[PDB]
Protein backbone atom coordinates (compact mmCIF):
# COMPACT_ATOMS: atom_id res chain seq x y z
CA UNK A 1 0.00 0.00 0.00
CA UNK A 2 2.54 2.39 0.86
CA UNK A 3 5.49 1.22 -1.62
CA UNK A 4 3.38 1.61 -5.03
CA UNK A 5 0.76 4.01 -5.23
CA UNK A 6 -3.00 2.73 -6.04
CA UNK A 7 -5.31 4.91 -6.66
CA UNK A 8 -4.99 8.01 -4.58
CA UNK A 9 -3.51 5.82 -1.38
CA UNK A 10 -0.80 8.48 -1.32
CA UNK A 11 -2.72 11.36 0.49
CA UNK A 12 -3.84 9.51 3.83
CA UNK A 13 -1.78 8.89 6.96
CA UNK A 14 -1.32 5.47 8.58
CA UNK A 15 0.81 3.07 10.31
CA UNK A 16 1.10 -0.53 9.73
CA UNK A 17 1.31 -2.82 12.73
CA UNK A 18 4.10 -4.90 12.68
CA UNK A 19 4.91 -7.92 14.85
CA UNK A 20 7.42 -9.24 17.91
CA UNK A 21 8.03 -13.16 17.44
CA UNK A 22 6.55 -15.23 14.15
CA UNK A 23 4.31 -17.55 15.83
CA UNK A 24 0.20 -17.06 15.56
CA UNK A 25 -0.66 -15.02 18.70
CA UNK A 26 1.14 -12.36 17.06
CA UNK A 27 -0.17 -13.05 13.68
CA UNK A 28 -3.41 -12.28 15.59
CA UNK A 29 -2.16 -9.29 17.09
CA UNK A 30 -1.83 -7.53 13.58
CA UNK A 31 -5.48 -8.44 12.87
CA UNK A 32 -6.91 -6.16 15.96
CA UNK A 33 -4.27 -3.52 15.23
CA UNK A 34 -5.18 -3.22 11.82
CA UNK A 35 -9.29 -3.02 12.76
CA UNK A 36 -8.41 0.06 14.28
CA UNK A 37 -5.80 1.39 11.56
CA UNK A 38 -8.89 1.59 8.93
CA UNK A 39 -11.30 3.55 11.20
CA UNK A 40 -8.70 6.11 10.98
CA UNK A 41 -8.85 6.32 7.21
CA UNK A 42 -12.84 5.81 6.84
CA UNK A 43 -12.66 8.84 9.16
CA UNK A 44 -10.08 10.36 7.10
CA UNK A 45 -11.24 10.07 3.68
CA UNK A 46 -14.74 11.37 4.55
CA UNK A 47 -13.79 14.90 4.55
CA UNK A 48 -11.94 15.25 1.22
CA UNK A 49 -14.06 13.67 -1.35
CA UNK A 50 -14.13 16.49 -4.05
CA UNK A 51 -16.98 16.85 -6.32
CA UNK A 52 -16.85 15.56 -9.89
CA UNK A 53 -17.63 12.60 -12.35
CA UNK A 54 -17.61 9.57 -11.63
CA UNK B 1 -25.92 19.81 -7.18
CA UNK B 2 -26.63 17.38 -4.68
CA UNK B 3 -23.65 16.02 -3.47
CA UNK B 4 -22.69 14.50 -0.22
CA UNK B 5 -19.98 16.11 1.77
CA UNK B 6 -21.12 18.11 4.52
CA UNK B 7 -20.67 22.31 4.53
CA UNK B 8 -17.40 21.62 7.62
CA UNK B 9 -17.32 19.85 11.27
CA UNK B 10 -17.28 15.75 11.87
CA UNK B 11 -15.55 13.97 14.52
CA UNK B 12 -13.46 11.99 14.78
CA UNK B 13 -14.30 9.02 17.36
CA UNK B 14 -10.73 7.84 18.05
CA UNK B 15 -9.61 4.24 17.10
CA UNK B 16 -7.38 4.15 20.42
CA UNK B 17 -7.27 1.49 23.59
CA UNK B 18 -8.07 1.79 27.11
CA UNK B 19 -9.96 -0.50 29.69
CA UNK B 20 -8.14 -1.10 32.71
CA UNK B 21 -9.45 -0.85 35.58
CA UNK B 22 -8.86 -2.13 39.07
CA UNK B 23 -10.38 -3.37 41.43
CA UNK B 24 -8.16 -3.86 44.51
CA UNK B 25 -5.07 -4.83 43.14
CA UNK B 26 -1.57 -5.58 44.28
CA UNK B 27 -1.55 -7.46 47.76
CA UNK B 28 -4.72 -6.29 48.72
CA UNK B 29 -6.33 -9.11 47.94
CA UNK B 30 -4.45 -11.90 49.91
CA UNK B 31 -5.38 -9.50 52.31
CA UNK B 32 -9.15 -9.81 52.78
CA UNK B 33 -8.89 -13.62 51.73
CA UNK B 34 -7.10 -14.30 54.07
CA UNK B 35 -8.84 -12.56 56.57
CA UNK B 36 -12.10 -14.35 55.95
CA UNK B 37 -10.51 -17.80 55.91
CA UNK B 38 -9.91 -16.66 59.51
CA UNK B 39 -13.40 -15.99 60.77
CA UNK B 40 -14.64 -18.99 59.15
CA UNK B 41 -12.12 -21.23 61.90
CA UNK B 42 -13.27 -18.93 64.45
CA UNK B 43 -16.99 -20.05 63.69
CA UNK B 44 -15.62 -23.36 64.24
CA UNK B 45 -14.24 -24.01 67.44
CA UNK B 46 -17.04 -23.22 68.99
CA UNK B 47 -20.34 -24.90 67.27
CA UNK B 48 -17.96 -28.29 67.32
CA UNK B 49 -16.45 -27.45 70.72
CA UNK B 50 -20.35 -26.56 71.95
CA UNK B 51 -21.58 -29.91 69.58
CA UNK B 52 -19.76 -32.23 71.96
CA UNK B 53 -21.00 -30.90 74.90
CA UNK B 54 -24.26 -32.39 73.62
CA UNK B 55 -22.18 -35.39 72.71
CA UNK B 56 -21.19 -36.15 76.43
CA UNK B 57 -24.79 -35.07 77.45
CA UNK B 58 -26.58 -37.87 74.76
CA UNK B 59 -24.59 -41.09 76.06
CA UNK B 60 -25.45 -39.76 79.61
CA UNK B 61 -28.97 -41.64 79.26
CA UNK B 62 -28.06 -44.19 77.60
CA UNK B 63 -25.59 -45.39 80.86
CA UNK B 64 -28.32 -43.68 82.97
CA UNK B 65 -30.74 -46.40 82.43
CA UNK B 66 -29.35 -49.55 81.21
CA UNK B 67 -28.81 -51.16 84.16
Amino acid sequence: RKTQPYDVYDQVEFDVPIGSRGDCYDRYLCRVEEMRQSIRIISQCLNKMPPGEI
Amino acid sequence: KQDMPPVGGYGPIDYKRNLPRRGLSGYSMFAVGIGALLFGYWSMMKWNRERRRLQIEDFEARIALMP
